[PDB]
């Protein structure tokens, strides 16, 4: 009745094992090959072919980068720091092929030999440049939408033809898909006969209605139908190729990754989100690596998986969080205090230390301000289980009720001094400072409410204070003097 | 603010929705330095609010040009704070995962339903294996488990027409498809086609769930989670310290837990993975969801380096430690204090000391309101400088306040409601608080180190509450009984037994007076002495006419101590109790009468008076008390010399080899504690009488001079045993073994100890301490548990208008009177009209208050039994009539209406328990004898032998009101009969102990027939006479040829019938079991009365008598009236073939007939008659018997434990809890509802109150009546939160939340800790106004 799935999981990735050696290097090929007919299924769709030298052009048209974009283009591997020169050499030939290629796919239409070779040496010049990172998703969710619009329109279409007509729907597969464009093949099919057929009404507007909208997506895309359908299926292979291959791949080598792991299961975390996290850095050890460099790929994955777990570590695993910069700070410490600690014998002053690690005594100590974590309220510095830290504290926040009769005191005293004032002294002593009021109205606006003055409003000021001033009405403040 | 009534329920996902104000999103909380609430983490007051009065973070907007204006850079409010504390954030999940307490816990509430296995679930869930969602073809089933491999199968086979995955999304759908009505219709259908018990029961169930989701209305899917709420920050903080050193909770890590893998989840998600990592992850997230309900329930729980667990959610309500026991019922308070304590010997009741500084911080604000008011202090400012100033005028104000104005007295451990008290306040130039000792006795308390603390009534509720009610003049008895609780403990006792005191030595003797006062004179001119039985006059009064005094006077040759006290004496009285030398009963009912004949006061203030002159006459009586008092005989060497050579005797027999080890012993101990006890004996004689002082004559001796006896004889201190321990040998010692040691000590400590005597003494002692250190526990936690059940119960009318209940008979059996009927009966109610042994002499119309001019003109009569309306025959639904209880007795008068009373008997019987835990028929006068239910028989003595088990002995008096009380066995043997007359001290009775006869009342020959040695049988043919009979053999020696074959020597004449029973066609012949061995043979003959054969040979108690403990060794008992036979033969146990008269046999039980018999293979019982041996349990009482006979069993049980150790509470409290335990019946018949269910008896009786009635002659149902074990009586209410408060408390807030209950806060516990008012007593009137506006819309 073992509910640990610590052996649940370990026991349920037993199950596999490893392979070796070609197997690794085979899948590498079925990965690449599947991609480059995806390569070649971009190659494909005539007018969007060109999705080449458009965005190129258009990192090109800022007048010079060798910034993100192209740190992530072509990116051609060696069996660059990029010169613009050969950028500058490689925007004449591309054009040349397109406007070639534009010549031809409509003399006669698409099936002219030497026209798809030339297609075939366009997508090889396309295939020059790497399937390299984000730009080209865009261009495949490109491709990859408008699928799920023709997908769209015949999933609508079968619903409207499909649930009438009289019989159940064969002839409407082979019929409707194949034309879908005029009425022919509804002649086609009253080819055989019968007196069935020359009784039709009350749909023959909605066909073609919804046929209107088939050939608006043509402008859209720019394209025949059976092409479409091709490199639908063809990309997709081409794509599930890799998405499979790996799996072997990912399963063979999880038995080094818990290897490599139980290195930096130094307790300070937990089993489980450690593991996740490895095969996650190893998710992407897998998706970047090269063969032909002909290493071990442990050592490939291992670097990627130290670092994925070295900054996981420092991001997660505290209360508070604390960016890298003092975690980097913190190791060099931690470690060379160990050694200076051998130097030394003892422990090392600020001093020699702020000379040795070569910076002052200030970022020690500033360091040393961020060294603690927190200690959970409800621990027993009760020792007896009597009173647990929490009991402790009060909160000195709200407010003590003797201040709120003080302060209500104060208030309702000035009130009554006030009261003793002439009329147009307590108005303005009372919404000057806004007092009785959520307000708190000022200078100049009086006057453009009043009249005008200013001036002579601080001289009322001065001589209320004198009228009040004087030691018979200062003692109810005399007392709050002392607050 | 106001509110009528609490509900549960079930939180859709969109309620928390409503309930929430922004989604979580980060793990963060804060900067490092900028100790800052972050956005989207924990803290951001965007969400949860604002600290400060209108500040967005970054200051754009500010000062109400800007009000409600959150500032759009930070996100940030602007308006008002305090709802950090309040508002609730959320989150919503990915994927549903489950709520716990609805799978985990007993039965699991949501499979239990399903109908289904948890482990399979546990298969699915834990991502192990596939299971049917629903089989598309019934090809495959619903509830069908797929394993992952196999589902392979299942899959590749067909693919398409099935469903069936793994987790919430297989079980929500499946919630989600699933249909309650037919269910339910199809299980109420098929009971009826196979109700039998388990399924019946399982299908009840079902239906019960069914349609408590249908008029619910709550929902099964809503187990499961989809949506998570947040708390606000201040539940859950996090501070710094002084040191700059910060401080958490536990719980800001699982939450932080749970983010981070939602964030790996869904940032996995993202990313297209095996599923195994998901399950792997999914498990992580619900491992941390379980942790946040329970840490450790499921497994090994989560700690952080700490290493131990970080606490639940659930811990917070939990144990104590939740709101309910550590801060909502208990609590801190303000305007509290206290001290060390100390004594008022000059005080008065009402008084108190009290250190000044005390009440002067404690009566601040009264002297504020003062100061301003005379303006001195014109504000409190100013009053405070003045308050440190110290002028003289504060103490005169604070004085000036401090008049009247009543205070609270508390000592810990409150074991009853005497243990705290009210005074009035006096001020003092100490810190030590001086008061009126003698109420020590009522809290236990000596100064010896104890310290107490003090309340304030402040408002005049209070005051005045403080000033009617726990005044102490309103105080002074018991509720347990009529007990003057102010005993005077110790030492005015004594001085005064030494006052009231009859020398003859000292002086003066022989003269004569007119009145104490020159008594006074007399004596303190030194002429006489105090302690001097001489003569002179009295004038005493006496209230003969309409409670009006009668005055009188003459002389009496009486001590002077005696003749002084008199003028204390308040007016009313004869001598003749002022009459002796008082020992401190006297003084005790002494002081009884004053209040029994004039009332309070004059008891009062004549106690006062006694404790003072106590004071001071026994200041001046001079005492001390040393070595030389401390006295030793001389007969105590010789004794020991004497039983010194004996033991060496019997030690020198043993050498021999003679005697074992047990009888040696058993002996050897007996002569010892003789000895001892003869020592005890010298020492008396000793020391009690010796003392011989001439006295006008030649020697003259009376009460002693050692100063020894009469501190016992006064019951100030100390009995003969310490006495004894100090002079004599000190009774035995033992190991904590529980064994007896053998040799005795013979030094004290007035000689002084060997090494060993002293090793030795070491132990038991040691033991018993332990046992003192540990009784406190069990006895908390017992009387918590009864204040637990009792909560609801309080008065609510005068009369109930109920028919009759309890009879009253007194419990003086075995012995003499030990409860008189007269005891019994006072303060309660007559149950009927009740007339004298003079005929139809009826004084009460069926209910009068029983007072003691009643009693008395009872005792008088020879009537021995009573009714009286009960407790229990009281029918007021939710509380009672105040006849059915009768008398408050510390009031001492009828209980009036509103206040409440279980808690009075729990208080009663909780305290006490504390100190608790530490042949032949001889008949003794002459009286009358009584003995009925009886079949009996001239023995062949001529005398008399029972032939009904029934009857038992009594020695009535010639009147006819009992003496005493035996157990008579069944055939035992008599040297008397019934209505006859016989001299005392008389063996009347005798038997066997060992025998169980098998007498035959019949006259008839013996044959050997139906009996074969080695078949049924053996043949033991006696070695050394020769005569025997056929020998039969127990269950198992016999061989299995006539081992189902039942021995029976048969009972013939000379023609070979069967001698009949005599009245009775029924054949006698006995199928004679194990033992029952016959002496004589074939061809003899009995007599009536023969024996053809013979047969020859606290705490925890209690605890289990009120928990509803049951046993497992019944002396079972008649079902059913009628004839018997015996049954299948011993698959583990025999049957018994029952056969009522005109009712049914077939019923039959297991029978472990290892174990004796009563009746045998072809007699008859009655219902309601043993079968077995042994103890028995109550339900079984119940389910056979009426409910008096039950009730009295019990209530004599546990009160002979207590009486036991001497100990004195009244029968109504124990009355009480047991309607408490009656609050549940189940049902016999159906119609009106579901058809057996345990429900309200009160609310059966309402529907039957309305139903019954001609809304129906009948279609309702008849039912049974019910019993509980106390706790889960508790647990078994209408309300949760009493139920919710203390124990199995998730379990029962699951089970309220599923129905989406309410309740109504009718209990206190309920209306407690929401801060209202009592719906009793004070509140009572309030609390009823508010009942008839309910009532009034
Ligand atoms: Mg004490
Ligand atoms: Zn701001
Ligand atoms: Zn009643």
């Amino acid at each position: 009745r073992t509910t640990d799935p610590v052996r649940m999981y370990m026991r349920e990735m037993g199950t596999v094992e490893l392979l070796t050696r070609e197997g690794e290097i085979d899948i590498a090929k079925r990965i690449e090959d599947g991609i480059n007919q995806v390569q070649c299924s971009v190659a494909e769709y005539p007018e969007a072919i060109t999705y080449l030298l458009e965005q190129y052009d258009r990192v090109e048209a800022e007048e010079a980068r060798l910034s993100d974009l192209i740190t992530g283009f072509v990116d051609p591997n060696a069996e660059n720091s990029i010169d613009p020169e050969l950028a500058r050499e490689k925007f004449a030939e591309l054009r040349a092929q397109y406007v070639v290629t534009r010549d031809t796919i409509k003399a006669k239409g698409r099936s002219h030999a030497t026209a798809q070779e030339e297609i075939l040496k366009l997508s090889e010049v396309f295939k020059q440049f790497r399937l390299v990172p984000k730009q080209f998703d865009y261009l495949v969710n490109s491709m990859r939408v408008m699928m799920d619009r023709v997908r769209t329109q015949e999933r609508l279409i079968m619903k409207l033809c499909v649930e009438q007509c009289k019989m159940p729907k064969k002839n409407f597969i082979t019929l409707f898909t194949g034309n879908e464009t005029s009425d022919t093949w509804f002649n086609a099919a009253i080819a055989m006969n019968k007196p069935w057929s020359e009784k039709l009404h009350d749909v023959s507007e909605e066909v073609h209605r919804a046929l209107q909208k088939l050939q608006q997506i043509e402008e859209e895309t720019g394209l025949t139908i059976e092409q479409v359908k091709d490199i639908n299926r063809r990309m997709s292979i081409g794509e599930a190729k890799a998405r499979r291959a790996k799996k072997e791949m990912v399963e063979a080598n999880l038995r080094l990754v818990i290897s490599i792991a139980k290195k930096y299961t130094n307790r300070g975390l937990q089993f489980l989100d450690l593991i996740q996290e490895g095969n996650i850095g190893l998710m992407k050890a897998v998706d970047k690596f090269e063969y032909r460099r002909g290493y071990k790929f442990s050592t490939y994955a291992t670097w990627w998986i130290r670092q994925a777990i070295t900054r996981s570590i420092a991001d997660q695993a505290r209360t508070i969080r604390i960016p890298v910069h003092m975690i980097e700070t913190i190791n060099k410490l931690n470690r060379i205090s160990r050694q200076m600690l051998q130097e030394m014998g003892r422990e090392p002053t600020p001093e020699e230390l702020a000379e040795r690690m070569l910076m002052p005594e200030d970022k020690i100590r500033k360091v040393l301000k961020i060294a603690k974590e927190p200690i959970s309220m409800e621990t027993p510095i009760g020792d007896d289980e009597d009173s647990h830290l929490g009991d402790f504290i009060e909160d000195t926040t709200l407010e003590l009720p003797l201040d709120s009769a003080t302060t209500e005191s104060l208030r309702a005293a000035t009130h009554d001094v006030l009261a003793g004032l002439t009329a147009r002294e307590a108005k303005v002593l009372r919404m000057r400072f806004g007092i009785d009021m959520n307000t708190d109205y000022t200078l100049e606006e009086v006057g453009k409410q009043f009249d005008v003055t200013r001036e002579r409003i601080r001289q009322i000021e001065a001589k209320a204070l004198r009228k009040l001033r004087h030691p018979s009405r200062s003692e109810v403040l005399r007392s709050f003097l002392d607050d | 603010e106001e509110f009528d009534a609490i509900k549960i329920a079930l939180a859709s996902p969109d309620m928390i929705r409503s309930w929430s104000f922004g989604e979580v999103k980060k793990p963060e909380t804060i900067n490092y330095r900028t100790f800052k609430p972050e956005r989207d983490g924990l803290f951001c007051a965007r969400i949860f609010g604002p600290v400060k009065d209108y500040e967005c973070l970054c200051g754009k907007y500010k000062r109400l040009k800007h009000r409600g204006v959150i500032c759009e850079k930070c996100g940030v409010e602007v308006t008002q704070t305090k709802v950090r504390r309040e508002r609730m954030g959320h989150i919503e999940l990915a994927s549903p995962t489950a709520h716990i307490w609805f799978l985990k816990s007993l039965p699991s509430r949501i499979g239990l339903l399903l109908d289904m296995p948890l482990r399979d679930i546990e298969r699915v869930l834990y991502f192990e294996s596939y299971v049917v969602i629903e089989g598309g073809m019934t090809n495959l089933e619903r509830q069908q488990i797929l394993t992952e491999e196999q589902y392979l199968d299942a899959l590749e086979e067909f693919g398409d027409e099935f469903d069936a995955k793994m987790g919430a999304e297989a079980i929500q759908a499946l919630l989600k498809s699933m249909d309650l009505e037919q269910e339910c219709e199809q299980l109420r259908e098929e009971l009826n086609e196979t109700n039998s018990e388990t399924k019946r029961k399982k299908l009840t169930k079902r239906i019960k769930l069914l349609e408590a989701f249908v008029q619910s209305g709550n929902k099964p899917e809503w187990m499961i989670l989809t949506v998570l709420p947040v708390l606000p920050p201040d539940l859950r903080p996090l501070v710094p310290l002084d040191g700059g050193r910060f401080a958490t909770s536990d719980l800001n890590d699982l939450y932080r837990r749970v983010i981070n893998r939602n964030n790996r989840l869904k940032r996995l998600l993202d990313l297209a993975a095996p599923d195994i990592i998901v399950r792997n992850e999914k498990r992580m997230l619900q491992e941390a969801v379980d942790a946040l309900l329970d840490n450790g329930r499921r497994g090994r729980a989560i700690t952080g380096s700490n290493k131990r667990p970080l606490k639940s959610l659930a811990d917070m309500i939990k144990g104590k430690q939740g709101r309910f026991r550590q801060n909502l019922l208990g609590k801190r308070v303000d305007y509290s204090g206290r001290s060390v304590i100390t004594v008022g010997p000059y005080l008065r009741l009402h008084q108190c000391g009290l250190p000044k500084k005390m009440a002067l911080e404690l009566f601040k604000p009264f002297i504020y309101g003062k100061l301003e008011l005379r303006g001195l202090a014109t504000t409190i400012k100013a009053a405070k400088k003045m308050v440190e100033r110290e002028e003289a005028v504060v103490w005169d104000i604070l004085d000036e306040v401090i008049r009247e104005h009543p205070v609270l007295l508390n000592r810990a451990p409150t074991l009853h409601r005497l243990g705290i008290q009210a005074f009035e306040p006096v001020l003092i130039e100490g810190k030590a608080i001086q008061l009126h000792p003698l109420v020590c006795a009522a809290y236990n308390a000596d100064f010896d180190g104890d310290q107490m603390a003090v309340h304030v009534p402040l408002t005049l509720e209070a005051q005045l509450e403080a000033r009617a009610l726990m005044m102490s003049t309103n105080n002074i008895l018991s509720p347990a009984n009529g007990e003057p609780i102010i005993v005077p403990s110790q030492d005015v006792v004594l001085g005064l037994y030494y006052m009231t005191r009859d020398c003859v030595n000292a002086k003066g003797e022989g003269m004569v007076l007119t009145g104490p006062k020159e008594a006074e004179r007399l004596y303190r001119s030194g002429l006489a002495s105090l302690h001097a039985r001489v003569k002179v006059r009295i004038t005493e009064y006496e209230k003969d006419a309409n409670g009006e005094l009668v005055a009188k006077t003459s002389l009496k040759d009486t001590t002077v101590g005696r003749a002084i006290l008199w003028m204390i004496v308040p007016k009313g009285l004869p001598y003749s109790i002022v009459n002796q030398a008082l020992g401190k009963k006297a003084i005790s009912k002494m002081l009884n009468t004053c209040y029994r004949i004039l009332g309070l006061k004059p008891t009062v203030i004549f106690a006062d008076q006694i404790m003072y002159t106590g004071f001071a006459y026994a200041a001046r009586s001079g005492a001390s008390v040393g070595i030389d008092d401390m006295v030793i005989p001389e007969k105590k060497h010789e004794i020991i010399s004497e039983a010194e050579a004996e033991v060496a005797e019997i030690q020198e027999q043993f050498q021999s080899g003679l005697v074992t080890a047990g009888e040696r012993y058993n002996k050897v101990i007996d002569i010892w504690a003789a000895a001892n006890d003869r020592v005890s004996k010298a020492m008396m004689d000793n020391l009690q009488t010796e003392t011989v002082i001439n006295r006008d004559g030649q020697e003259e001796k009376q009460v002693s001079f050692n100063s020894i006896y009469m501190m016992a004889d006064s019951g100030a201190r100390g009995s003969a045993a310490q006495i004894r321990q100090l002079a004599g040998m000190r009774g035995l010692m033992a190991k904590p073994d529980g064994s007896i040691i053998e040799t005795p000590i013979t030094a004290n400590f007035r000689e002084g100890l060997n090494v060993l005597q002293y090793f030795i003494s070491t132990h038991g002692a040691r033991k018993g301490l332990a046992d003192t250190a540990l009784k406190t526990a069990n006895s908390g936690y017992l009387t918590r548990r009864l204040v637990d059940v009792a909560q609801d119960l309080v008065v609510t009318e005068d009369d109930c208008g109920t028919h009759e209940g309890i009879m009253m008979t007194p419990v003086i059996e075995g012995g003499d009177v030990k409860e008189p009927l007269r005891d019994r009966v006072l303060g309660r109610v007559t149950a009927e009209d009740v007339l004298k042994p003079g005929t139809a002499d009826i004084l009460v119309p069926r209910n009068t208050l029983l007072h003691e001019q009643w009693c008395d003109l009872l005792e008088e009569n020879s009537v021995d039994a009573v009714k009286v309306r009960s407790v229990v025959s009281c029918d007021t639904d939710f509380g009672v009539c105040a006849h059915c209880y009768g008398r408050d007795l510390a009031r001492g008068h009828i209980i009036n209406k509103g206040e409440a009373i279980g808690v009075i008997a729990a208080q009663s019987i909780g305290e006490p328990g504390t100190q608790l835990t530490m042949s032949s028929i001889q008949v003794k006068n002459k009286g009358s004898i009584k003995l009925s239910n009886v079949k009996s028989v001239v023995n062949s003595s001529g005398k008399l032998v029972i032939t009904s088990r029934n009857t038992e002995l009594k020695l009535i008096d010639e009147f006819g009101r009992t003496k005493e009380s035996y157990k008579v066995p069944y055939g035992a043997v008599l040297a008397k009969g019934d209505g006859e007359q016989v001299a005392g001290g008389e063996t009347v009775a005798n038997w066997d102990p060992h025998t169980m006869p098998v007498i035959t009342e019949v006259s008839g020959f013996v044959r050997f027939t139906d009996m074969i040695d080695g078949q049924t049988i053996t043949r033991q043919t006696d070695e050394l006479t020769g005569l025997s009979s056929l020998v039969v053999l127990d269950s198992a020696e016999r061989t299995a040829g006539g081992k189902d074959l039942r021995p029976a020597l048969k009972i013939v004449d000379a023609q070979g019938n069967d001698v009949l029973i005599p009245g009775t066609d029924m054949p006698a012949q006995y199928f004679l079991p194990g033992k029952a061995i016959v002496q004589l043979e074939d061809g003899v003959q009995i007599s009536s009365g023969d024996t053809l054969a013979r047969i020859p040979q606290g705490l925890p108690r209690v605890a289990d008598l009120f928990e509803a403990r049951r046993p497992k060794e019944p002396a079972i008992l008649a079902e059913i009236s009628g004839i018997v036979s015996f049954g299948k033969e011993t698959k583990g146990k025999r049957r018994l073939v029952i056969t009522p008269v005109d009712g049914s046999d077939p019923y039959e039980e297991m029978i472990p007939k290892w174990r004796q018999l009563n009746v045998f293979e072809g007699e008859r019982v009655e219902r309601g008659d043993v079968i077995s041996d042994g103890p028995e349990a109550p339900h079984d009482i119940l389910r056979l018997r009426g409910v008096h006979a039950v009730t009295r069993y019990i209530v004599n049980e546990v009160q002979d434990v207590y009486r036991l150790q001497g100990v004195k509470i009244n029968d109504k409290h124990i009355e009480v809890i047991v309607r408490q335990m009656l609050r549940k019946a189940t049902i016999v018949n159906a119609g009106s509802s579901d058809f057996l269910e345990g429900e309200q008896v009160e609310y059966s009786r309402v529907k039957i109150a309305n139903r019954e009635l001609e809304a129906n002659g009948k279609v309702g149902a008849t039912y049974s009546r019910d019993l509980l074990g106390i706790t889960k009586a508790s647990l078994a209410t209408e309300s949760f939160i009493s139920a919710a408060s203390f124990q199995e408390t998730t379990r029962v807030l699951t089970e309220a939340a599923v129905a989406g209950k309410r309740d109504e806060l009718r209990g206190l516990k309920e209306n407690v800790i929401v801060g209202r008012l009592i719906p009793a007593g004070t509140g009572y009137a309030y609390h009823q106004d508010r009942m008839r506006r309910r009532a009034a819309g």
